[PDB]
């Protein structure tokens, strides 16, 4: 039962998305004022992990710099940091392979792609795993899934749709389909391999996707076997259905509780706000994870970390956090958006269900909306955004700028408008 | 003949006056009886929705309905057996769930209009112009009434408001919505909900519907709720001739917290509500209903968990008993909104002998 | 578009009877808009309007009797009053309101189709119906059940009056499933036509006659048809077929 | 026969979605819209052409447009006197006869 190692695809989603990801790593970047690495580290302790194996292609200098840095440098952690370091660009099939030539391999070891923060405890899962594994022989791996929000509707990029056993608790199909978005397929596909056995058949859409999973020593050796398989979740399961290794089980995990991944960036702004919110049951800022930390709890949902300062006569809304070091003017209406560290904000600003990341300088008189500004660049004097607009790495937006609905800034100093240098394109300015 | 004896759990020692146990589901009765009085006792009985202002109406509809259905014998007079038919409705009704004041008002009314017309005119004369009427009278004195208030609300409401609201009154809601779309006012709205009675979840629902910024919230969680939050409105079912609040379950309370922590409460009345019995305790006349709403564990209505709860009868001195029609205090409320504009509490049975 | 006065005088005199339809009242009485003088509104007294509840009768919508007090024939001012009423003479005053009432939505309708000025063509009205006759409504529905009133004044527009018939009234859809196993057929179909007709008759399939009844006020088409009818039913007995009347 | 290619569709339905019918089209030596006529004929279907891919109303498998398709190849293919290749789309009188380039006979474009 004891005695896990645990191996984490990272860099694996860049240009996904699409700003961001060009000069510095994917993971690295903060979720609340503070890495999203950290919080991946917490939860796999929290599981049961004694050796941390990171897979770094990608600006892996710097990651091997925040490591060296990080906590678990020092001999005190129970689990060690050694990198993988690989060839650029590679499809997970093809780190699989590579991971299996050098070999650590032992057991039941955690494959987590992306990363995931939930509140939910996992010893349980072990154990259910456990007496699963111990029914049969030939049983393969853990997917983990979550009781959506009752109907479908901000879901478009992966809407699974789980046909699922409520007595083996066992996946039946997999399908993508891009049919609120895009009217072109409104779909259901059902195979006829697996009827005449299960009887009890569910057909489910309303679960989200986690991708933790719970792997046996079988794993490497099937993805050594079978060279076709580069993803992991479409060719892989539906393969995995359709007999490619005759008699073998798979899991498909139910809780009723909250679990997300990291995917898109209204995804990521919605798993914030529940953050924000009293939706995960330990994970809590206030309780300080990185000792630098110094976060403390206030009435309405409010986060105020040590040495920050807000002047007098400031209206505030519901659900803020503001970051230590900040200077904050007067007559500022504030509702439903985090600040970053050390961040200097003017005076007469109002802002709504928007995103400030770390060390941003607001302009005098500025109005944000549901956009997201990224770390070291600066709002003007007289700015006015609509939802949804990402702004990349060190943008100038200077003095007087009108940006419509869904405009992307680059973030690397290329295909996308507006650019790194003076002024957001109004007047052609650039490289 | 009916139903009678047979009651589930424990008999308590006290507290034991009003009826508490009676037909769930039906199992042989007279065959006379028109169903639609049947439909609503089982629908009353088991709902989750009503308090106190719409069911005066429900029952008034119902009433207008068996007349239009009516059809007068051809050896007795429109009035023989009709009394007898009313007067098992009553029973029928008593045996659901016990007859409010509102409703007694509505008997009152049936009574004299009874009174009024002596049997001696022919039949489709006669209920033309008695359902006319009674439509007539609905229209006077309880939705203008309604509109009257709103009204009165409207111009009583200042700039920048926050605002703590408790029940299923319909009136409140109706309120809430003027506020939140014609309006177009800073309005806050904050909801306190029970355990008997899913009404707060159902003002909730209603907010969202429309598009309000809504703050949750319980009985229990009160203390941090205010650390900004001033005006507190409740909602009444009754006023009697002492001038104390006889309203329903969780409204007392939050009135002696407002009370406690400065600004006082604000709470809505109609101008038919008022009566003439004489208590000063929820002892006296109660709502006692079966221990069957104390039974699911949190979340929602329909869950049905094996937990730690599940028996009553076989329990040795074991007694679960709740309360849903309460007694408040008389001088906590200063605002009364009724017919007359404003007034104070304090008035009465001022409009208990002006009719 | 709704404006100008229903008689010839603009404001009213001693003693003669208008309504009001109310939108506010309860604060000196009611300053609300008349519908028997002009639209322009005048003012009742919370004193001559109780004669025996009451903030809850009149309120919003409800009809309510009005008679003139004092008219100040200068800048406008009118008083009105409902207690005075000579008793029955409530009911009258009601009756005279609803006409009027009757008489603007009848000059509303074609006021929209021609585009013409409301004024002018409740000038154009109110002289041999509003004068002679009584009130406009009752002389309308004369003229609807045998025109008499109409002739006296020469009419600048017909297709508004035809238009006004049809409000206050068309083609009724009947199908007759002719299927006929008679010697000759196409003589008795021919002699059937010759009858029906002296209205609208289509033929798109061979055994399916369809045809469309032209009706003066709607409820006499009942009456067409079913002679129709009668005249089909005669026509096949004697040759030697039958039709199915759906 | 071997002439019979593989469909690759995904049975993902509600409306039949056919992509891969180019290339049926393309190997047989056919017309696209005479193998929609007949799909139509066959089941109570409306739908658009569009260029190489099909939006067809109705959730239909992938076995029994299967059996569908065998059925074509079987005998609209197929000529009973004479095996020819070259066989063309005439409208011949609301239903469908086809006639053979080779000799000039009609076939029943139907059953």
């Amino acid at each position: 039962e004891d005695r896990l190692q645990a191996v984490v695809l990272t860099d694996s989603y860049e240009t996904r998305f699409m700003p961001l990801t060009a000069v510095k790593p994917r993971c690295l970047l903060p979720l609340a004022n503070v890495p999203l690495i950290e919080y991946t580290l917490e939860f796999l302790a929290k599981a049961g992990v004694h050796e941390v194996f990171l897979i770094c292609s990608s600006h892996a200098n710097q990651i091997n710099d925040y490591i060296e840095n990080s906590k678990w440098n020092l001999p005190w952690s129970p689990f060690k940091i050694t990198t993988i370091m690989s060839p650029e660009a590679r499809c997970t099939g093809d780190v699989m392979r590579d991971l299996d030539n050098r070999g650590i391999i032992t057991g039941d070891f955690i494959l987590v792609s992306g990363d995931v923060l939930t509140n939910i405890d996992f010893s349980k899962m072990l154990e259910f795993h456990k007496k699963m594994h111990l029914q049969d022989k030939d049983h393969i791996s853990t997917m983990c899934l979550s009781k959506a929000s009752t109907y479908p509707k901000t879901r478009t990029i992966e809407p699974a749709a789980f046909v699922l056993d409520k007595s083996t608790s066992r996946c039946i199909y997999y399908q993508d389909l891009p049919l609120p978005s895009s009217r072109e397929k409104t779909s259901i596909q059902i195979d006829p391999e697996l009827l005449d056995n299960v009887d009890e058949f569910v057909i489910r859409n309303d679960l989200i996707d986690c991708r933790i999973d719970i792997c046996t020593s079988h794993v490497p050796l099937i993805f050594q076997e079978n060279f076709d398989y580069q993803s992991l979740r479409t060719d892989f399961v539906k393969g995995v259905i359709s007999s490619d290794i005759l008699g073998k089980h798979i899991y498909a995990y139910l809780t009723d509780e909250y679990a997300v991944r990291v995917e898109s960036w209204q995804t990521y702004d919605t798993i914030s706000q529940d953050f924000l919110g009293r939706w995960c049951y330990p994970l809590v800022l206030d309780s300080n994870i990185q000792d630098d930390q110094t976060y403390s709890y206030e009435s309405r949902h409010i986060y105020k970390e040590k040495d920050v300062v807000l002047a007098q006569s400031c209206k505030i809304g519901k659900c803020t956090a503001i970051g230590s070091g900040t200077k904050i003017g007067e007559g500022t209406k504030i509702e439903n958006s985090v600040i970053g560290r050390n961040c200097q904000i003017g005076e007469n600003i109002r802002i709504k269900n928007s995103f400030i990341w770390d060390d941003c300088i607001i302009g005098n008189n500025s109005i944000i909306d549901h956009s997201l500004i990224a770390s070291n660049a600066t709002l003007g004097s007289n700015v006015r955004l609509n939802d949804g607009c990402i702004i990349g790495f060190n943008v100038k937006i200077d003095d007087n700028m009108d940006l419509d609905r869904n405009t992307k800034i680059s973030a690397s100093p290329q295909d996308l408008d507006d650019q790194t240098l003076a002024v957001s394109i109004v007047g052609d300015k650039g490289v | 003949p009916g139903i009678s004896s047979v009651i589930p759990t424990v008999l308590e020692q006290s507290f034991d006056n009003s009826s508490l146990i009676s037909v769930k589901e039906l199992l042989l009765n007279k065959d006379l009886i028109h169903p639609s009085i049947l439909l609503l006792t089982s629908h009353l009985a088991h709902y989750k929705i009503v308090g106190s202002i719409p069911r005066c109406i429900a029952m008034l509809e119902v009433f207008q309905i068996v007349i239009k259905d009516y059809q007068t014998p051809k050896g007795t007079t429109l009035s023989r057996n009709l009394t007898s038919y009313l007067s098992h409705q009553i029973d029928l009704l008593k045996k659901a769930r016990p007859l409010s004041v509102t409703m007694g008002n509505a008997i009152r009314w049936l009574k004299q209009e009874i009174s009024l017309i002596d049997p001696s005119t022919p039949d489709k004369a006669a209920k033309k112009d008695l359902c006319e009427k009674i439509g007539q009278f609905a229209k006077e004195k309880i939705e203008l009434a309604d509109q009257l208030i709103i009204d009165n609300a409207s111009t009583q409401i200042e700039e920048s408001t926050t605002i703590v609201t408790y029940g299923s009154s319909k009136v409140l809601t109706e309120l809430l919505l003027h506020n939140a779309i014609s309006l177009k006012k800073n309005i806050k709205v904050i909801v306190v909900d029970s355990r008997p009675l899913f009404e707060g979840r159902k003002m909730a629902e209603t907010l969202r519907n429309a598009g309000v910024n809504v703050m949750y919230a319980l009985i229990t969680s009160l203390d941090t709720i205010f650390n900004d939050v001033d005006y507190v409105f409740l909602g009444a079912h009754s006023i009697l001739s002492n001038g104390f609040l006889y309203s329903r379950a969780g409204t007392a309370m939050l009135a002696m917290s407002a009370k406690r922590r400065n600004i006082p409460v604000l709470v809505c009345c109609e101008s038919l509500k008022f009566s003439q019995r004489v208590q000063l305790d929820s002892v006296t006349f109660n709502e006692l209903a079966d221990p069957n709403d104390l039974v699911n564990i949190d979340y929602e209505n329909p869950v049905e968990r094996r937990g730690n709860k599940g028996a009553l009868l076989n329990q040795f001195i074991k007694e679960r008993k709740f309360e849903k029609k309460k007694l408040a205090m008389e001088n906590k409320p200063k605002g009364n909104k009724i017919g007359g504009k404003k007034g104070s509490e304090g008035e009465s049975k001022d409009a208990s002998n002006e009719e | 578009t709704s404006h100008c006065r229903f008689y010839e005088n603009k404001y009213p005199e001693i003693d003669d009877i208008v309504m009001v339809n109310v939108q506010q009242i309860a604060e000196m009485g009611a300053y609300v808009k008349l519908l028997e003088y002009d639209n322009i509104e005048g003012m009742i007294l919370l004193s001559e309007l109780s004669r025996r509840s009451i903030q809850k009768l009149i309120r919003v919508g409800k009809n309510d009797v009005a008679v003139v007090l004092r008219v100040d024939k200068e800048k406008g001012y009118i008083d009105l009053s409902k207690r005075r009423v000579s008793s029955e003479d409530i009911i009258k005053c009601e009756e005279k309101y609803q006409k009027s009432k009757t008489v603007h939505s009848i000059l509303r309708y074609c006021a929209e189709k021609f585009q013409i000025p409301l004024e002018e063509l409740y000038k154009t009205i109110a002289w041999p119906l509003s004068r002679k006759f009584g009130h406009a409504y009752e002389a309308f529905k004369l003229s609807i059940i045998d025109e008499t009133v109409w002739e006296g004044i020469e009419p600048p527009s017909k297709d508004v009056l035809d238009e006004l018939k049809n409000y206050i009234s068309v083609k009724i859809r009947a199908d007759v499933e002719v299927s006929c196993f008679s010697y000759e057929g196409i003589d008795a179909i021919k002699d059937a036509l010759k009858s029906a007709e002296d209205v609208k008759v289509k033929l798109v399939a061979a055994p399916l006659y369809v045809l469309t009844t032209q009706a003066l006020d709607k409820q006499k088409g009942i009456e067409q048809l079913e002679s129709a009818i009668e005249k089909i039913t005669e026509v096949i007995t004697k040759y030697g077929g039958v039709c199915n009347i759906t | 026969k071997f002439r019979i290619p593989p469909p690759v569709c995904l049975r993902d339905g509600k409306k039949t979605i056919f992509s891969n019918i180019q290339d049926i089209a393309e190997k047989l030596h056919r017309s696209p819209e005479h193998l929609i006529q007949y799909l139509f004929a066959e089941l109570g279907t409306s739908g658009s052409v569009d260029g190489k891919r099909l939006v067809i109303k109705g959730k239909f498998q992938s076995k029994q447009m299967e059996n569908v398709l065998r059925r074509y190849i079987l005998e609209y293919v197929t000529c009973k006197t004479c095996k020819s290749i070259n066989t063309e789309l005439k409208r011949e009188n609301r239903l469908f006869f086809m006639v053979c380039k080779s000799c000039g006979s009609t076939r029943s474009v139907s059953s």
